[PDB]
């Protein structure tokens, strides 16, 4: 006699998304579907710049206007999820029998769990480089004390 | 300088982006801008 | 806490290329952010400053 | 309540895209269950070798997992 | 030129569908719907 | 001669840079000739063979 064995599975996960932070205060989130084509950004600033006439004889700076550029931060995220052919060639089948329809269940539930812990893991992967690139230009305290 | 200087339809904003602009910039916060002073300042030809 | 709760966006800005922008980055490779602003602020009302 | 970064349905129809097809399978046991895994075979030798579109699919459905040699 | 450069034969009767639908059937029009038949099974496939 | 004139075209083919192609003459220095005809090809309905 052959007995199925059936074992205690748990999603000990927290559902978190990148708008259900406070981190989403600092970032305004557009969704360009076809990043992997961008090879660069970029986005100009014309700042016109003001002078004050001046009583006395100095050297007036005719109108002066700076032009800036800033280029875009472009880094990618990659999990690697894993997923056995095993619990995968009964996917294609259709159960006749309750232990096929056991076995069906468990795969569903297998490829189900461990298909949306991946998108969790770029969730949080994505939390994790905004934090990152927040972090990366980021003088400290002391510093902005004075410059600022 | 990958900076171009062609004409655009430029949004106005309000933020104060010059607030101790000069001073920034001629110390080189930017990675690479252009100051145009003078006759340079204008739209350049198409 | 002065408060509990904000509110905010429910989901992404929806940013897709366009067919002006796929033509732009189908020939030249450059896409614009905003073409219909550009239309608007060139082709449409030049004159018409911002 | 909101919006994640990744829809479920995009990856898991992505997921659908990027699967292997399946080992043939050949009932011996039953003519019933055995005309159709040869009729299945026959129609996997038509796709997979007239001149058509259905070709190059199965060409680029194919992954290649080689089974080590033993002492 | 004792016919201008045409010749009508009855030779191009069977061969005009066996020869045919070869070359149609990469003529674009089938190749895309093929694909999307194929791209119809993939969105049948995790629905299940 | 089997004739003493031939049929002909009467004024210069014209082309002058429109609204959509300004904007690419503009922001990018490249100008298209038949921009609606690009349009024509890779947007409304590119499923088409030429």
């Amino acid at each position: 006699k052959f007995e199925v064995l059936l074992g205690v599975y748990t999603n000990a996960i927290q559902y978190v998304r990148f708008l259900e932070t406070a981190l989403a205060v600092s970032c305004v989130n557009t969704e360009f579907k076809d990043l992997s084509r961008m090879t660069d950004g970029k986005i100009q600033f014309r700042i016109s710049v003001p002078t004050i006439a001046h009583g006395d004889g100095r050297r007036p700076s005719k109108q002066r206007t700076f032009i800036v550029v800033k280029n875009c931060h472009k880094h990618h995220i990659s999990t690697e999820m894993e997923l056995s052919m095993l619990d995968l060639e009964i996917l294609h089948s259709i159960p006749e029998t309750p232990v096929e329809y056991a076995e069906y269940v468990g795969a569903v539930k297998t490829v189900a769990s461990a298909l949306q812990f991946g998108v969790d893991a770029l969730e949080r992967g994505l939390i994790n480089t905004v934090l990152s690139v927040k972090l990366r230009h980021a003088p400290p305290m002391f510093i902005l004390q004075t410059l600022a | 300088e990958g900076v171009e200087n062609r004409p655009f339809p430029y949004l106005t904003v309000d933020a104060d982006l010059l607030s101790n602009l000069r001073q920034s910039a001629a110390e080189g916060l930017f990675h690479s801008f252009d100051l145009l002073v003078g006759k340079d300042a204008r739209e350049a030809g198409i | 806490e002065a408060d509990n709760q904000i509110m905010g966006p429910s989901s992404y800005a929806s940013f897709v290329v366009r067919g002006e922008n796929l033509v732009t980055a189908v020939s030249y490779g450059r896409v614009m952010r905003t073409f219909e602003h550009f239309m608007a602020r060139i082709v449409d009302s030049p004159e018409k400053a911002g | 309540k909101v919006q994640g970064s990744v829809d479920r349905r995009r990856l898991q129809r992505r997921i659908a895209g990027l699967l292997p097809p399946p080992a043939r399978r050949l009932n011996i046991s039953r003519g019933s269950e055995f005309t159709r895994d040869v009729r299945g075979l026959v129609e996997e030798h038509a796709q997979a070798s007239s001149l058509s579109a259905a070709a190059v699919w199965r060409a680029g459905l194919l992954a290649p997992w080689r089974p080590p040699v033993f002492g």
